[PDB]
């Protein structure tokens, strides 16, 4: 490559709509339809946060604060038959969750769900800012429990629900194993108070633990 | 400057266009581009650098025009602390990941 | 020169930093009705000096909960389970002219800190010593407790750039004072003070201190927080 | 009979093929600035007299970059890393009146030559050699060099269809002189003069030159090049 | 404070000596025509800082030909055999608050010296060491150089009754910087730079320094000259 002349004024990519809002695979999950009648395997379960992949969430740690409205599309595959039909439930924060691919949780009225069957456009569900707060905080530095008990850092604010994924169909005459990848994609983002980046790796999906990183990388001398 | 309020000397701070060579002297330091940042009376000075672009850059580099004058009481040795930002306005296109993360 | 007074609390102080621009200012329902206290409350609550050597690597304290032994103040903490303030913070030095060094005063809302030896917690005691303050180490640590290695301060993040925060720099060399005005960073209007630290005031020295065989071996650094438009929620009947 | 004086050049001339109907102009932001010469570089810079015999195949000159020892003009390329000019390019002949004979004055924006030998590549000393010219050939070549063949001048196109660039005929039965003014044809504003030849002014003779025994065996070609409106990037700070 | 700038070099300063109450000016004729150069030029050419210590006993500079290796100043002294100029000299000391001395600025216009022995002459390399400045001594010395024995500094005169010329003093009690503008005093308008010493900038130290066991043991000098208002003769033709 060269040093050209990158002559133009613009920072419309630079927005945090255009900056945060784009779409993001963040859970690849497999799922039976037959089998093991009282089993774990024949659905999914992602429950909803930012806090999925360290590139995601990375950006989001840029701010403290934000509130978005999130608006997922799931693609679903298959393997090994009639034609499928799938269902993904969103059960919001205060909402029943399955226990078996044959709960009676699935008949929840409260709970909203897409019947997407095999061959079309990938199914589209969308969920408005739920949390109970004003915005969505990245960090907390707090205790869930009064009188600094267990758990820190987790707030019920920034709880989004959870996505359980399953097929429709009763059974089958084989075994047919289908991969589901869901999209979390931000919209109408609004971020308040900024935040330096991140600088240590990332240890674990639910607290801020780190190892002591160098800040940057070293050279010889001062003057090279 | 990040030393004593006794301490007196002068810096020369040169900045090299993107093309040319560092310098090696002080005196072809002087002849480039230069401030010579008097810290008795300022302790803080303020560059602002164009032509920052990618899609061979400058170089600021920092001389001893003069050593650091001290009197008995204060001590001799001092620190200079460094900052950066967008100087006036700054543009920017072409959204992509981040390398740092793996 | 200016000799401020509030309530029955004077300092000395010799420009401001608001934090994020704006003010703190009140909420403004019967269905919840604020209490403000304004008696009390807005006086200064001086904490203990702290002693910069040469070695010295920060200091960080957690608000609101800082101050919960701290008068009228930490006594409406223990009342009212909901809260929100301004803390105006001043931070002298009262160094000599001899004395050289550079401090960063940054308030840090949010500051979720790392434990030291991750897949582990710590054990809540460890974030905060009400008014003594829970300093940096200049290497990193173990055990139960935070990774307060500077570089790292708490939360993972290199120490240079905190300045994105309502910052001000104590340059020994030019200036002694800082004031930081810090309007209720919060996600809900009111939350309780116990539980949640809503900033974390840390200072942390960049260009160590130094002086010679003479002078004083340490530079005291006073710390003063006045909690401005306090409110609380209602304990009377509708 | 006019003649024209620049700086401290003065050449006597005898109409101008303005490239592109454009006149070189100057750019028109405090994020990068540019800088204007003026001074000198605008004077005539006549490179040396080219021989035309009766077996001479053509010449190519690849600019910017052929006046890169020439004065302050091959002295500020050196200086500054990006920069813009016209290049007014006059060309005499000063044949006689029994001499005939016929040239191709053309310029050729971004005139992207073949190796001779494809492939491979050539070593970048074969397509300029600064002031002199590399000469076409009348056949086909090989080695590591570029295919300096006329019926397919440097490009693998027809020399004959070479007429849709700024381009002027010498019939020597007519006319002598050509003159052509070339607006820095590019696609980035400013752009390193090392790197990249911006054009290649090739002067190829379609009819070829003839005389008697007693007429002088050659005809000299004076080229002559007058870069205006040059100017480079900034080196002061803002 | 007021920070200067010129061209691409920026001082920082802290009341000036307009030598014989004039301001440098242009020589304002078809046969013989001046070249204003107005760019560069003018820039300020730090010299390298002179240690000043308690046993210094002076320095001097001979000037226009000290900045003959300074940039297009130094360039234009070779291409040009006539010029003159006009020299704002900055003198700053950057000493401390215990340092103790005083300094005579004086630039002497036509400062023939005289050799150590007399009956002979010097070999012309003993007067001028382009940029750096050849010291005083405190005594009579022999051999073919200058007789740089201070209380005679160069001419023969007493150095105490040295202040007739444009001169300053800078008292380290009081001030640091010392400016003086010597508006090119010569008896004919224009001469060459090379052969031709305008004035002799010598900064001599009365009031030896002084300081106890532990300030630094010397104070740096540090020399500026702007050459203002040059002017030389014309290369072009008529």
């Amino acid at each position: 490559q060269t040093r050209h002349v990158v002559n133009f004024h613009s920072r419309s990519e630079s927005t945090i709509e255009n900056f945060m809002g784009r779409a993001a695979c963040v859970f690849m999950d497999q799922y039976k339809i037959n089998g093991e009648e009282t089993s774990t395997d024949r659905f999914a379960v992602w429950t909803i946060n930012i806090r999925e992949m360290a590139q995601l969430r990375r950006k989001c740690e840029m701010f403290t604060y934000m509130r978005f409205d999130i608006e997922m599309t799931m693609v679903i595959t298959s393997c090994q038959m009639p034609v499928l039909t799938h269902q993904i439930m969103y059960v919001p924060p205060g909402g029943p969750i399955p226990a078996k691919v044959d709960g009676y949780e699935w008949q929840t009225s409260t709970n909203p769900s897409v019947f997407w069957t095999e061959g079309n456009a990938p199914p589209r569900i969308s969920i408005p800012f739920i949390s109970v707060g004003n915005a969505y905080s990245s960090f907390y530095d707090g205790w869930s429990h009064f009188t600094q008990d267990g758990t820190y850092g987790y707030t019920t604010l920034n709880a989004m629900g959870k996505l359980y994924i399953r097929h429709v169909n009763r059974s089958s005459p084989h075994q047919i194993t289908s991969t589901i990848r869901v999209y979390f994609k931000p919209k109408h983002i609004k971020a308040w108070v900024p935040r330096p980046p991140r600088l240590c790796p990332y240890i674990n999906k639910r607290d801020v633990n780190f190892v002591v990183t160098e800040i940057t990388d070293s050279r010889t001398s001062i003057t090279d | 400057f990040c030393g004593s309020a006794m301490a007196t000397g002068k810096l020369l701070i040169s900045y090299s266009p993107p093309g040319a060579s560092v310098p090696t002297s002080r005196k072809d330091a002087m002849l480039g581009t230069h401030i010579v940042w008097d810290i008795g009376l300022q302790s803080s000075c303020v560059l602002c650098v164009p032509w920052i672009s990618q899609s061979s850059a400058g170089y600021i580099t920092c001389w001893y025009q003069t050593n650091i004058v001290v009197p008995p009481g204060a001590p001799t040795s001092c620190d200079v602390l460094c900052f950066a930002s967008a100087c006036n306005d700054f543009s920017v296109r072409l959204l992509r990941d981040t390398p740092f993360m793996a | 020169v200016r000799s401020m007074t509030l309530g029955n609390s004077t300092i000395t102080t010799q420009n401001v930093v608001v934090g994020y621009g704006e003010w703190p200012s009140y909420l403004s329902t019967a269905e919840d009705q604020p209490t403000q206290p304004d008696v009390a409350t807005c006086r200064f609550y001086t904490l203990e000096s702290v002693q910069w050597e040469k070695t010295s690597p920060g200091w960080w304290w957690k608000f609101p909960e800082a101050l919960k032994n701290m008068g009228l103040f930490g006594q409406n903490m223990h009342y009212h389970y909901l809260g929100r303030a301004g803390y105006t913070i001043h931070v002298q030095c009262n160094a000599s002219k001899f004395h050289q060094g550079c401090l960063l005063v940054v308030c840090v809302p949010e500051a979720e800190m790392g434990c030291a030896d991750t897949d582990t917690t710590f054990p809540a005691t460890e974030l905060t010593t009400e008014d003594t303050p829970h300093v940096f180490t200049s290497d990193s640590i173990t055990g139960k407790k935070v990774q307060a290695a500077v570089c790292n301060a708490g939360m993972g993040v290199g120490v240079g750039n905190l300045t994105i925060f309502p910052h001000q720099w104590i340059n020994l060399r030019t200036n002694n004072s800082a004031t930081i005005v810090i309007p209720y960073i919060n996600s809900v209007p009111m939350d309780n003070m116990f539980r949640h630290y809503n900033f974390t005031l840390m200072i942390i020295p960049f260009a160590p201190l130094n002086f010679t065989d003479g002078a004083t071996a340490y530079v005291p650094i006073t710390v003063t927080i006045a909690p401005m438009y306090a409110e609380y929620n209602g304990l009377r009947l509708a």
